[PDB]
């Protein structure tokens, strides 16, 4: 919501298709593309370098070789940060190879080192069918920490892929094979994504038009063998789904959190265009552009989806923020729109801002075709934005957002009944109340210690008693209701306070005086124009109020005794662990065992893992909650509680009454807090706190965390009888593989049990039975043997040719695991040479002896969500039937 | 029944309540001091508090069916529709809909002529006398014409350079025609065989990519028919080529990025602006083309036809025909167009502004009885059967009177839908009563507005300067209730709630107790922000189509459907367009179960119960074996391979579908003893 539509920059240099693809170069500078900018015999079209010192674009020098033809470079662009490059491309060479020429593309990289030129410059000599001769390369291309990555299109039936290029190494390459017998014109790398990791890299590509839809394809660079992750289908046909892919961080955490997606050309009764949100679950061959959203616009054929780049940390909300194109919006006028992430994998479909070709752009027709921005070129502080259109190219810089908190309070706290009901022999005697209220800005990351962050000019409000046309007071310096004064704010606190007179004789007491301000940003001049326009966020309470009650009469005397209690439980709690119970429901009762408390508040302390929500209940219950109440959360302790307040807004709480109502919490699924979780209520009369012993209740709780362990047995398990049983030998040794893994939240160590049965009556079972744990450290497994509880195992096995562990002496197996990171499938087998003497001793055949494999880990502090899930004990029954 | 009191200071006021909301206008209602807003409650209420029955105001939607005298239209009635529509309250209007016959028809041959379309070209060149013959049953003089396309001039669609150009045969060189796109070679003309002659003059041409730039030369025909020329009744059109079909976006790649504009630019009845032109998007034709009353019916190989299948389900009035790649079968296509072309009756309407709602019923000749749905979609009617259709328009607001339009897509009756707000409710005037109000103000219905000063149930008081002891006895609730629930001050029995210049808050009621700020949020917004829904004193009133406690399940659709259109597949239940997929099946759609064991334990008595006959063995098969399928094809996906009853090993897939254990197998014919 703070992007500059005022004193921006703009580069209008006519050079036929300039301003038709822009990224954002080194910070210092921004380069435009201009294919179409006639060079020589139908040849390339240029480049320009535009600096924000001078508003002008400076052509850039280019060893444009005789070989490339008609190659109209510039079409594409892409920059990388990591040492500072750029790439231009012609995606369109000419070369004649006699019958016919073909398209192969020629690609230039520049920088503060050598102009290198690289598909490399090996001019790709001539040779249904197709193989690689239009395919385009560079047609669209982005950088990786392991180099550049450009994409061809008409690779072989026009499947296409994407040619990595090494440090100075050979090339790489990856289309989808051939025995991928679909994906026949489809474009395949039409549009070209990074999406780094934690991990290792991973590679995206946009196929416009697979099965004439849309799909788009994923791909992964694991140690020799460069696969595919997985891929999602298009919604309709002819929507183009693929177009343009941008890898987003919702947050800041360097991983790549989700991936967008373009579709222009999209509708079901408006064709305002259609982009997709697609989080990057790890897992493969699961995989959801449906993280549900998709946003759009009221308006058809808009093309919104043309473009889009990650623009991140703007508002400073540490919630990064992206920008897309719609060049196709209002009578084929530009457009651009403005959104911003929530919590993880996720967007807000409501846009804060559209600053469309209305914004007195003069005469532009089609704007927003492409962008890129998050680098800041201008150096007044933030990121900045390059949109381009035809013609010329725009920056928008991102106006500070900075937001403050605010303290009211009236000296004289309550009123002393001095001034209250009055009398009519002399005076108005005006009591001589005191307000002081105080701001400071205390979110501040984004801008820095310094001027601008610093001194501001503000416009104060102050109001009493708005809302009635009964001024219950006035403020002294103007001896209005209200008052106005501007005054110099700072990152430190500016508390002044304001006299109030308050007449002798008033009707109403039992409703406390309010007094509210509204506050902004007046004025806005501060040192250089370096800053020109600071602004508010979103959730702007700009008006604040807090309230004075009175000393309510409580008769000709008896003293006014102010006696309340409190108690309050969770009615079927039970366990409480993260992820499941996301809502808490608290039944809270109240005494009132003294005078009658009116605006009676009930505030609770709670770690930062929950806030209260309104329940609106209704439908029906019970004997129960009836109960208009105003809470309002806040932050108080030094470092980690926080305070919910919530007084009984609109009516009186009387004698020796009781009253219950409900009042629920939402935690968070990563709720950070202690192995315990306690919390408070603190209880009061609208007459505050009079005296000195307080009359809270609190209560701690025992918490635990959701966390989802499974297991399978993979089908590498040895089932091998057969008819061959001469003797009694010993080694044909069989392999029971377990592979196990955790699509938990949260690194949690754990310990792998087994149950292999060996000893049989002295008859061993198997021997030497051991636990390998291939593709990991060597980590410690244990070893105790146990006996069954002997059974006549005659009859036992008769029933069930089965050989469980409680027939023959099994053996446990407990491997330990120091942290078992989440989404890491930590897999590993057992085998031991199977001894076929046994077989005998059961006088049967056809038997079969079963392996259990039981993951475990400390049932306190974690724990399995879902109710009771057994995916966490596997089995394995192999086979030894062996005749005559 | 139903109704929850907003701000109600007029009759009006307690109709903008809701639908359940009724009015009571019988004086001497009030009691020494009753609110005014009492009037307001529910029908039922009303009597049993006294309010005559007579006496409750109710003003409702109705429809005006203005019918012609005929010829005016043909088979679109009503053809006028005067609603008067109340908001929030659904006004229906019927439509009676009995087409016809055939009118003068007019179809346009569009060819892909690649040198795949040699064969084509030969058994099609001069087949048209068979075509006004097969014209001739239903419809009489009727018009033919014709056009060619290939693929755009410029690269990377076909080699640019060099004589190749000249000469792009492949082989045989028989004096093909330059690469073109489009070339209007026939006008609509009564002749046939000048028509056929006309044809077999042009050869094929040739271009590079494989699948066609067919959809550039669609807009081109149906942009400007004042070189072009169209008859004012039927335009039927027909898609023909075996091969695919470029749209917008491709056009990137010959460095041309300028959109479509719509009309065509020919000055020698041949393109020559596609190459400095951009393909047609997808949607860019189910309007331009659905707007000139134009309607191509898909023609290709059975290698192209699911995928124009997809493509019909898009845009309107479209059928798909398979046929061999000769071509010969053609003229079979136009028994299959009418077939289901003159049965898809279409019934949608003019982009109408935001603050209207429109929907329809469907009452198909056989057998369907559809119920709420945009369109008219019924495929089961033809020539003389009528059909029916209840259009119910809504609105949210009390709307400004304005007029649109409801037009069946593919013809030309066009229906003048008026529309007219209809908010009030008329009783009397200033001229009975200057008495009462104490002469400061009117009477209307009973109660009495007063000017701008004065305010009271009989203008009686003023805002400024009253009370008394007993007034504040309706002024509270209840005796242990604080006087007008704070946040108003009581004057004359009732309270005046106090006002804030605060986005969105505002306090209501006799005792000032209901705000619309104070209810459940959702995705940091008040009942779901204005768009999902809204606030009325604690509840949330979310708007159609939405429900929840805020609005919580945003949608009351079902986006838990797969194309098998089956709700969350498996198991889970489809709550606010999620599944809640039973046992490991993770989402979204609930297919995959990522843990499962994999059990073709079990399953081996039933395989070998199927295909092999091993005998049934704990009773007989179909009945201990519901994996009711055993598809003699290659079906894959969980390749299983284990054992028979007795040693060799039966391999065979095992592709699941759907719920529970339900499957579908191919068991390999060969075993391993
Ligand atoms: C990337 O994507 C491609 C296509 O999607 C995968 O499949 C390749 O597809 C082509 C299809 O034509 C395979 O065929 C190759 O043809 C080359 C030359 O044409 C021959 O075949 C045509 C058609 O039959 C004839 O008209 C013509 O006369 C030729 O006989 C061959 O040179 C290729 O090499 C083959 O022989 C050479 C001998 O030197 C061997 O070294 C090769 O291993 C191979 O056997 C080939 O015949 C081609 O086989 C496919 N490539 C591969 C690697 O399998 C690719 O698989 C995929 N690439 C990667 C790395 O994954
Ligand atoms: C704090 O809030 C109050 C009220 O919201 C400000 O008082 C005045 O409020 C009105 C809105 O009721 C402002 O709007 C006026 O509106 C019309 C358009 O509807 C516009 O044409 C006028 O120019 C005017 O803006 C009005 O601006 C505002 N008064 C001033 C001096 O701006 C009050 O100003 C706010 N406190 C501040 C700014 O310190
Ligand atoms: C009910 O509870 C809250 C918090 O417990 C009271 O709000 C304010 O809380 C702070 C503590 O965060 C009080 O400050 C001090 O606590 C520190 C130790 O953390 C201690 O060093 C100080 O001596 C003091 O106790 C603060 O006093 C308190 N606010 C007021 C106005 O007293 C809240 O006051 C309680 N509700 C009531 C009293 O109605
Ligand atoms: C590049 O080629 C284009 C044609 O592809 C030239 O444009 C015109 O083409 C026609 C048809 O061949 C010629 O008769 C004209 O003489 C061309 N125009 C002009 C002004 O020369 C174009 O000229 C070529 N460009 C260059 C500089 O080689
Ligand atoms: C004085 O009070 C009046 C009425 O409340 C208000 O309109 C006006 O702005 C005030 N004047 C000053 C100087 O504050
Ligand atoms: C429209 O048709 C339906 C079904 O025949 C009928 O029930 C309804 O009364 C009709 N509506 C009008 C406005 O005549
Ligand atoms: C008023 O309210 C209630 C409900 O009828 C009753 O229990 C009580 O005695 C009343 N109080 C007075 C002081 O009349
Ligand atoms: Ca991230
Ligand atoms: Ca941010
Ligand atoms: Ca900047
Ligand atoms: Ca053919």
């Amino acid at each position: 919501f703070n992007l500059d539509t005022e004193e921006l920059t703009a580069f209008r240099v006519d050079s036929a298709g300039f301003g038709d693809s822009v990224v954002q170069y080194a910070n210092s500078w921004v380069v435009v593309g201009a294919p179409q900018k006639i060079t020589a015999a139908n040849q390339t079209g240029g480049l320009y370098q535009c600096g924000y010192s001078t508003g002008a674009c400076e052509p850039i020098g280019l060893q444009v070789p005789p070989e490339a033809v008609n190659m109209s470079l510039g079409l594409s662009l892409a920059s990388t940060t990591s040492p500072s490059q750029l790439l231009a491309c012609g995606p369109t060479v000419h070369h004649e190879c006699g019958r016919n020429m073909y398209l192969t593309g020629l690609c230039f990289l520049l920088g503060p080192t050598q102009l290198t030129q690289r598909l490399p410059v090996s001019r790709q000599e001539c040779p249904s069918s197709f193989e690689l001769e239009m395919a385009q390369e560079g047609f669209s291309a982005v950088f990786t920490p392991d180099g550049p990555v450009l994409g061809a299109v008409g690779s072989f039936t026009w499947s296409g892929g994407a040619f990595l290029y090494p440090p100075n190494m050979s090339p790489t390459f990856i289309n989808m094979s051939q025995e991928n017998v679909d994906m026949r014109d489809s474009y395949l790398g039409y549009s070209t994504e990074l999406a780094l990791w934690k991990g290792v890299q991973s590679l995206v590509l946009g196929a416009p038009r697979y099965q004439h839809t849309g799909k788009a394809v994923i791909f992964t660079q694991v140690s020799r063998q460069w696969r595919m992750k997985a891929e999602v289908t298009g919604t309709q046909i002819g929507s183009y789904f693929g177009a343009s892919l941008c890898s987003v961080d919702v947050d800041s955490d360097g991983s790549t959190d989700l991936v967008l997606i373009g579709a222009p050309h999209y509708y079901e009764q408006t064709r305002g265009g259609q982009v997709s949100v697609c989080p990057l679950p790890r897992g493969w061959r699961r995989w959801w552009c449906d993280a549900v959203l998709y946003g759009e616009q009221g308006h058809p054929w808009g093309r919104f989806g043309a473009a889009l780049t990650v623009l991140g940390d703007v508002n400073g909300d540490k919630l990064t923020d992206v920008v897309i194109g719609a060049p196709g919006e209002e009578e084929n006028r530009g457009a651009v729109y403005l959104f911003h992430g929530v919590l993880g994998p996720s967007i807000s479909p409501s846009h804060s801002q559209r600053i469309a070709g209305s914004q007195l752009s003069s005469r532009l027709q089609y704007f927003g075709q492409a962008l890129s921005g998050g680098q800041d070129l201008t150096q007044d502080g933030l990121v900045d934005l390059a949109v381009g259109a035809r013609g010329q190219v725009l920056l928008l810089r991102t106006r500070p957002v900075l937001w403050v908190g605010v303290s009211m309070q009236f000296i004289p706290a309550e009123i002393p009944r001095s001034a209250f009901e009055c009398r009519e022999q002399v005076v108005s005697e005006q009591t001589l109340v005191q307000s002081n209220i105080c701001l400071y800005i205390d979110k501040r990351s984004k801008n820095l210690l310094g001027s601008r962050d610093l001194q501001s000019s503000v416009t104060l409000d102050l109001a009493l008693d708005p809302g009635r046309l009964s001024p219950r007071a006035t403020f002294q310096e103007t001896k209005n209701r209200s008052l106005s004064r501007v005054r110099v704010l700072g990152l430190k606190a500016h508390c002044e306070n304001f006299n109030l007179l308050l007449p002798s004789c008033v009707e109403d007491s039992v409703t406390p005086i309010t007094l509210r301000l509204n506050f902004t940003l007046v004025g806005k001049p501060l040192l250089a124009f370096r800053n020109l326009r600071p602004m508010l966020a979103a959730d702007a309470q700009r008006y604040f109020t807090a309230s004075l009650p009175f000393e309510k009469n409580c008769g000709a005397d008896h003293i006014c005794q102010d006696n309340l209690g409190i108690s309050f439980s969770f009615p079927g709690l039970k366990s409480l662990l993260v992820g499941s119970n996301l809502e808490l429901n608290a039944e809270v009762m109240v005494w009132n065992d003294g005078e009658d408390s009116y605006g009676t508040t009930i505030t609770f302390s709670h770690p930062a893992g929950l806030s209260y929500r309104y329940v609106a209940e209704g439908q029906k219950q019970g004997q129960l909650r009836s109960l208009h109440l105003t809470c309002d959360s806040a932050p108080v302790g030094s470092q980690g509680t926080w305070s919910t307040s919530c007084r009984i807004n609109h009516l009186i709480f009387r004698g020796g009454a009781q009253i219950t109502f409900l009042a629920t919490f939402d935690v968070s699924p990563k709720a950070v807090l202690g192995d315990r979780l306690l919390l408070t209520a603190n209880v009061s009369s609208e007459n505050n706190t009079p005296r000195t012993s307080k009359t809270t209740f609190q209560l701690e709780l025992p918490v635990k965390y959701a966390v989802y362990t499974v297991v399978s047995s993979h089908e590498q398990f040895t089932k091998y009888l057969n008819f061959s049983e001469s003797e009694e030998k010993e080694s044909h040794v069989a392999m029971h593989r377990y592979q196990v893994n955790n699509l938990g939240q949260r690194d949690l160590p754990v310990s792998i049990n087994f149950w292999v049965p060996v000893e049989l009556n002295q008859e061993a079972v198997w021997m030497d039975v051991e636990v390998s744990h291939p593709q990991n450290p060597s980590l410690r497994c244990s070893s105790e043997k146990i006996a069954p509880p002997a059974s006549d195992f005659l009859a036992h096995i008769q029933k069930n040719p089965v050989l469980d562990c409680s027939i023959a002496g099994c053996l446990r197996f407990r491997c330990d695991v120091p942290s078992f990171s989440v989404q890491e499938e930590l897999d590993f087998t057992l085998k031991g040479n199977l001894s076929f003497g046994w077989v005998r001793q059961i006088l049967q055949k056809k038997v079969s002896v079963v392996s259990v494999a039981e993951i475990t880990f400390d049932t306190s502090v974690y724990s399995q969500l879902p109710g009771q899930e057994a995916f966490m004990r596997a089995q394995t029954t192999t086979v030894l039937e062996k005749y005559k | 029944q139903e109704c929850t009191k907003f701000k109600v200071s007029s009759c009006r006021e307690c109709i903008e309540s809701g639908p359940g909301c009724t009015w009571c206008q019988k004086l001497n209602f009030t009691g020494p001091g009753d609110p005014d807003s009492i009037r307001c409650d529910t029908r039922p209420q009303l009597l049993m508090r006294g309010c005559a029955a007579d006496d409750i105001m109710d003003p409702t939607s109705l429809a005006e069916t203005q019918e012609d005298h005929n010829g005016g239209q043909k088979q679109l009635s009503p053809q006028k529709v005067t609603l008067y529509l109340r908001p929030g309250q659904a006004a229906a209007f019927n439509v009676t809909f009995r087409r016809a016959k055939g009118y003068p028809i007019d179809l346009y041959y569009l060819m892909d002529l690649s040198y795949s379309m040699l064969d084509d070209l030969r058994n099609v060149k001069k087949l048209g006398g068979d075509l006004l013959r097969a014209l001739n049953e239903i419809t009489e003089s009727g018009r033919i014409g014709f056009g060619s396309f290939v693929d755009k001039t410029v690269l990377p669609f076909v080699n640019t350079h060099p004589d190749k150009l000249r000469n792009p045969c492949p082989n045989k060189e028989k004096e093909c025609q330059p690469p073109f796109a489009f070339r209007h070679v026939l006008k609509l003309t009564n002749n046939s065989n000048q028509f056929q002659t006309e044809v077999g003059k042009q050869l094929i041409s040739g271009n590079l990519d494989a699948p066609e730039g067919g959809l550039d030369a669609m807009m081109q025909v149906a942009a400007c028919p004042e070189e072009i020329g169209w008859r004012n009744v039927t335009r039927l059109l027909v898609f023909a080529t075996d091969d695919g079909f470029h749209f917008a976006g491709d056009g990137k790649l010959g460095a041309i990025l300028t959109p479509n504009d719509g009309r065509c630019h020919l000055e020698d009845n041949l393109y020559k602006r596609s190459n400095e032109f951009d393909y047609p998007s997808v949607g860019q034709l189910a309007h331009k083309l659905a707007e000139n009353n134009i309607q191509p019916i898909f023609a290709v190989t059975s290698r192209m036809v699911k995928t124009y299948e997809k493509l019909t389900e898009i845009i309107p009035k479209s059928a798909v025909g398979e046929l061999s790649e000769d071509s010969s079968n053609v003229v079979q296509l136009i028994k299959n167009a009418y077939n289901k072309l003159s049965s898809r009756v279409f019934l949608d309407h003019n982009a109408l502004p935001d603050t209207l709602k429109v929907t329809y019923d469907s009452f198909c000749s056989n057998g369907v009885t559809h119920r709420n749905q945009p369109r008219g979609d019924c495929d089961g009617v033809q020539i003389n059967v009528p059909i029916t259709f209840q259009v119910k328009v809504t609105a949210t607001e009390c709307i400004q009177e304005q007029s649109f339009v409801i037009r069946a897509l593919g013809f030309t009756d066009i229906v003048t839908v008026q529309v007219l707000p209809q908010c009030e409710c008329r009783c009397r005037d200033q001229s009975r009563d200057r008495s009462l109000c104490h002469g400061k103000g009117f009477l209307e219905c009973g109660i009495c507005r007063c000017d701008t000063g004065y305010i009271g149930k009989n203008c009686e008081c003023q805002t400024q300067g009253r009370s008394s002891q007993e007034l504040e006895g309706s002024c509270r609730k209840d005796n242990n209730s604080i006087i007008c629930s704070g946040l108003g001050d009581c004057v004359c029995g009732q309270c005046l709630c106090h006002t804030s210049d605060v986005p969105g808050k505002l306090i209501y009621g006799q005792y000032c107790e209901c705000d619309t700020i104070n209810c459940e949020r959702y995705n940091g917004q008040v009942c779901g922000g204005p768009g999902r829904g809204l606030c009325f004193c604690g509840k949330c009133r979310c708007h159609p189509g939405f429900e929840g406690s805020a609005c919580q399940c945003e949608r009351t659709t079902e986006g838990c459907l797969n194309p098998r259109r089956v709700e969350c597949s498996g198991r889970g239940r489809c709550r606010c367009n999620v599944c809640e997929c039973h046992s490991g099946y993770q989402l979204p759609l609930c297919q995959e179960c990522p843990g499962c064991p994999s059990p073709c334990g079990k399953y081996i008595s039933c395989a070998e119960c199927l295909k092999f006959e091993k005998g049934p063995f704990g009773k007989n098969c179909s009945a201990a074996c519901p994996g009711l399928q055993l598809s003699n094809n290659p079906v894959k996906g969980r390749t299983c391979k284990e054992r028979d009853s007795e040693g060799c090993w039966v391999a065979y897939t095992l592709e699941q579908q759907d719920g529970m254990d339900r499957y579908l197998i191919y068991v390999d014919e060969s075993r391993e003893c």
